[PDB]
RNA sequence: GGAUAGUGGCCUACCAUGGUUUCAACGGGUAACGGGGAAUAAGGGUUCGAUUCCGGAGAGGGAGCCUGAGAAACGGCUACCACAUCCAAGGAAGGCAGCAGGCGCGCAAAUUACCCAAUCCUAAUUCAGGGAGGUAGUGACAAUAAAUAACGAUACAGGGCCCAUUCGGGUCUUGUAAUUGGAAUGAGUACAAUGUAAAUACCUUAACGAGGAACAAUUGGAGGGCAAGUCUGGUGCCAGCAGCC
């Protein structure tokens, strides 16, 4: 806000996604760093076009602070946004809800025993019941 | 896997571990230009070492070589834009002998006392292991930084700096706070 | 001559001496402009050969 | 004709007598025979660790008369017994029973140091703890 | 002629002692995978190359094979030797030199974590998987710049220097304090912050954070090679030191 100057470099449009690229700068004194919210919420305040169809990622501080430096897309539209932005980074945004996964260990352990399990199961659990009823 | 990450090492130590005249030298030309270690007089004079072997093999080939000429040139380019030859003389004896007395006495940190901003050469030597030291936009804390001419214009301290301003400092306000506080 | 004995014998019987307090000295660029100083600005002793421990004489 | 071979085609001649005069250097003939993997103590390996076995009535060299210990290890890799020399003041401490040390080389690269003849190894740990380290008290043997 | 996908003693019937060899054949050894390739020179180069790239080989060793475009494939099968995973004593079934990890072997080498996020792979494939790979832990194998501090009244240890009222003032300013200070910062606790979806490591910030019995630099330790201890105690060819003397 206290004049953080952002700033862009090299902006070159594809339509092959629909959006155009950039490496942004800015040169913000007495500050810790610039975030990612700020710079897509500066950004939409300053073109008119979107909120969700910034992103900026990246950003590395030059040595003794003061200005950082980092990569920038702007999107056609919130849903080609939606259609290429990685899941990661719409997550961390916010745009998308995280999924419930387990780790890898445990779906590896599970896709052994269901390998080692052949077909459905139903009728080896069946049996095994009525074996221990016997 | 991964390609390889090639790393060289910088220095070389002398042959002969105790000669009394090298000891006496290398201590003077290190106290005088405020050196930690005998290890940045032999990075600067394995660098030494390395420019007048490149000359020598340039003289190597016969004159009016397209290659001892191009070589020729962007040695002496790179010594002219660290600043060190004649910039109306090409007469390539600087070049065959450069000294280690040259390469410190080019070398940052005797660079601001050489220019009068610190007025003494440890005191230099901690402004910039301090990080007061900014040679343009960007803030260096390396000493050996051998600067090219070309930030004369541009020199300064950090805004981001005490004694730079728009900052007291980390004990400065302490001791300006509690003097105010004493004083009512 | 009876010498089945004597096994780390000085090492025992030396008398145990504690290192003195003194002040630390300087270290890195420090201690080097230490020894400049204490080397060549000075002139302490350098009539016969510049000798580094002025021994009594 | 200086003795060697002149000709343009006496290549092969220079490079035999070459081959055959290499065997007259001590470090080419041990390399290209393999003694140190045949028959030096340590196998060709800069250090060893061992067992201290016992005692034995030795005497050193010139000038003394000391006949209290030099330490006889029996070494783990290859069986073989040694005479090792421990090498600091006081070396009644670490030479209780069975230890096991660790051995470097005098060196001399096979030969005795000074004194001590017939003694081309040292010890520098004594059951894991380096033997400096209880010369100078910073570390303790493990008594228990 | 057969077999091969194909030439060919690769094998079958007849015909010679034909083929190699001191220009080193054959045999033996290699603590020998080969090459690209570290350490020196305008040429003496001598070693090493298990190892990031390329070509080989192997998946405990030999042998055999199915499928398959491609395998003599061993995280595919068929047969022993050391070894096993087991009972309720009939079995079923063979070798992590893939990643972690354990035990023996040793002088000698890491955690039984995370992630497909950065790079590539595969037919039915924009979505799946990858211990390939990346990341996180140990790590002084190496490699880069580099914390350990910068100044006042006083004297002392006294470079270059002046005022012709002979240690008075000292212009410029080399260093030291057991008597003392308005000046600059690193290591970390951390919400804030990133190439990490929930994170400690890098510079940024409220705060805590410097006074030297503080947050403390070691290793070799001064005969010669290679400068300096005849300054002080203990032993007295003894303990020991010493790469050589």
């Amino acid at each position: 806000s206290d004049a953080v100057t952002i700033r862009t470099r090299k902006v070159i449009s594809n339509p092959l996604l629909a959006r155009k690229q950039f490496v942004v700068d800015v040169l913000h004194p007495n500050r810790a760093n610039v975030s990612k919210d700020e710079l897509r919420e500066k950004l939409a305040e300053v073109y008119k076009a979107e909120k969700d169809a910034v992103s900026v990622f990246g950003f590395r501080t030059q040595f003794g602070g003061g200005k950082s430096v980092g990569f920038g897309l702007v999107y056609n539209s919130v849903a080609e946004a939606k259609k290429f932005e990685p899941t990661y980074r719409l997550v961390r945004y916010g745009l998308a809800e995280k999924v419930e996964k387990a780790s890898r260990q445990q779906r590896k352990q599970k896709k052994n025993r269901d390998k080692k399990i052949f077909g459905t199961g139903k009728r080896l659990a069946k049996k095994v019941a009525r074996r221990n009823a016997d | 896997p991964r390609a390889p990450r090639t790393y060289s090492k910088t220095y070389s130590t002398p042959k002969r571990p105790y000669e009394s005249s090298r000891l006496d030298a290398e201590l003077k030309l290190a106290g005088e230009f405020g050196l930690k270690n005998k290890k940045e007089i032999y990075r600067i004079s394995f660098q030494l070492s390395k420019i007048r072997r490149a000359a020598r093999d340039l003289l190597t080939r016969d004159e009016k070589d397209p290659k001892r000429l191009f070589e020729g040139n962007a040695l002496i380019r790179r010594l002219v834009r660290v600043g060190v030859l004649s910039e109306d003389k090409k007469k390539l004896d600087y070049v065959l002998a450069l000294k280690v007395e040259d390469f410190l006495e080019r070398r940052l940190q005797t660079q601001v006392y050489k220019l009068g901003l610190a007025k003494s050469v440890h005191h230099a030597r901690v402004l910039i292991t301090q990080r007061h030291i900014a040679v343009g936009k960007q803030i260096v804390n390396i000493p050996s930084f051998m600067v090219r001419l070309d930030s004369e214009k541009h020199i300064d301290f950090a805004p981001t700096s005490p004694f730079g301003g728009a900052r007291p400092g980390r004990v400065a306000r302490r001791n300006a706070a509690r003097k105010a506080e004493a004083s009512g | 001559h009876g010498s089945l004995a004597r096994a780390g014998k000085v090492k025992s019987q030396t008398p145990k001496v504690e290192k003195t307090e003194k002040p630390k000295k300087p270290k890195g660029r420090a201690y080097k402009r230490l020894l400049y100083t204490r080397r060549f600005v000075n002139v302490t002793l350098v009539n016969g050969k510049r000798r580094m421990n002025p021994g009594p004489s | 004709g200086k003795g060697k071979p002149r000709g343009l085609n006496s290549a092969r001649k220079l490079r035999v007598h070459r081959r055959n005069n290499r065997w007259a250097e001590n470090n080419y003939k041990k390399r290209l025979l393999g003694t140190a993997f045949k028959s030096s103590p340590f196998g060709g390996s800069s250090h060893a660790k061992g067992i201290v076995l016992e005692k034995l009535g030795i005497e050193s060299k010139q000038p003394n008369s000391a006949i209290r210990k030099c330490v006889r290890v029996q070494l783990i890799k290859n069986g073989k017994k040694v005479t090792a020399f421990v090498p600091n003041d006081g070396c009644l401490n670490f030479v209780d029973e069975n230890d096991e040390v660790l051995l470097a080389g005098f060196g001399r690269k096979g030969k005795a140091k000074g004194d001590i003849p017939g003694v081309r190894f040292k010890v520098v740990k004594v059951s894991g703890v380096s033997l400096l380290a209880l010369w100078k008290e910073k570390k303790e043997k493990p008594r228990s």
